[PDB]
């Protein structure tokens, strides 16, 4: 999900 | 990591992890129709959800999760802790809610949409309610770090952070001069509202899934954290 | 009033003494379970329990100060809230289990049944292992439930918004002086305070979605008469 | 409205 990349960057 | 941080360094950890306040585009407007009264809080709250996933990470104790709980928590607790920082910016106007610097409304025009003004009420409520205890910056960071870890944690390191920015939340009433009774009926009081904070954000999630069926386009992160109400 | 007057075991003597009884179910172990009965059989029960949960918030200190309008509000929101954190109290010592009656005691399995209870089932039961672990107290237990009654409506002229405040902080000692009898140290009181707190965050969730439903389930299927009066309050 | 009723009676 977008919440992923998000939280990763 | 973050157990072994004093509550000092607590306290200035979260206060410098603050994210910034926004401003709502600047059409204005004004009156609004609830078509675009949803779509100025839309795109705001959106903004601000960027904001608050980077916040977080910035919260002790929370990179230390898997990935999968950062998730989970963030997706239980997003609208919780949007409406806690609405409450938060609007202290300082009371019957009014300060969604941005540029976008001050009151009561009335929470009529717009078709209530909403019961949101609005509670909001309002809220507010009032920590302008009355005088809710100090330092308590209001940890209130809502609280609420991160808190709300999605049934559903042990947690509940070790949890117990922390509760020894932080006495100690900053200790240093304002609180006698042992007057900290732990203040500490009850603050977390008593959470629940309500909890209540609001419910009321306002299944109304969020409820506009979802095509006032305003959502943004696809909007519909994520929306999608994970069920 | 009267309220402000009681001594913190004043308070837990008339809280522990205006506990409900813990009804029993018409539940006939001969049978399977279908969703439609099986949500019948909650039903019925809920609707009793609210009888003497009506009662048991007039034993209440403070409670019955307030006025009749104030009364039913607190009641309307806080009703399954309190059904709620009870059922979770009588299944503290039944790990997999939600005990809603003596003679009905069922696991998550038996759970799945109703078309989206599960969820429900699941926080349910960790919010019961969570108040194992911490070794809750029944006198702790009728302290957070007289909280939930006081404080669940109280955000929904009126000096009365500060009275019930008032009741609540006497609750709020109350709980620190269980605490401290206990022999935990005052680190360890403020940080168990805080705890038993956040779970009626919780509870109120729990709550906001099983009434979800309950009025999605009102279309179709069996509810009595308070039961609907209470749920129209909702939505 | 059945709950007021039983606050009273
Ligand atoms: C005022 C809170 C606001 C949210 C918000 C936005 C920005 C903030 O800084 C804080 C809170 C919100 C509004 C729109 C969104 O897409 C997401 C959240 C919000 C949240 C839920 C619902 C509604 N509108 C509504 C309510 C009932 C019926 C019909 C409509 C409004
Ligand atoms: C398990 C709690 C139970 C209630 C209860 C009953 C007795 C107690 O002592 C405590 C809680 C309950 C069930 C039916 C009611 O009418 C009222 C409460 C309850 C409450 C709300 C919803 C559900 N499940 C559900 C229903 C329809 C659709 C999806 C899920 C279950």
């Amino acid at each position: 999900k977008i919440l992923h990349r998000l939280l990763q960057d | 990591l973050a157990l072994s941080l004093t509550a000092d360094q607590m306290v200035s950890a979260l206060l410098d992890a603050e994210p910034p306040i926004l401003y709502s585009e600047y059409d204005p407007t004004r009156p609004f129709s609830e078509a675009s009264m949803m779509g100025l809080l839309t795109n705001l709250a959106d903004r601000e959800l960027v904001h608050m996933i980077n916040w977080a990470k910035r919260v002790p104790g929370f990179v230390d999760l898997t990935l999968h709980d950062q998730v989970h928590l963030l997706e239980c607790a997003w609208l919780e802790i949007l409406m806690i920082g609405l409450v938060w910016r609007s202290m300082e106007h009371p019957g009014k809610l300060l969604f941005a610097p540029n976008l001050l409304l009151d009561r009335n025009q929470g009529k717009c949409v078709e209530g909403m003004v019961e949101i609005f009420d509670m909001l309002l409520a809220t507010s009032s309610r920590f302008r009355m205890m005088n809710l100090q910056g330092e308590e209001f960071v940890c209130l809502k770090s609280i609420i991160l870890l808190n709300s999605g944690v049934y559903t042990d390191h947690i509940h070790r952070v949890l117990d922390k920015i509760t020894d932080t939340l006495i100690h900053l009433m200790a240093k304002a001069g609180l006698t042992l009774q007057q900290q732990h009926q203040r500490l009850a009081q603050l977390l008593l509202i959470l629940s309500h904070i909890r209540h609001m954000s419910n009321k306002g999630m299944e109304h969020l899934y409820s506009m979802k069926c095509n006032v305003v386009p959502l943004s696809d992160l909007l519909l994520e954290m929306l999608d994970a109400h069920r």
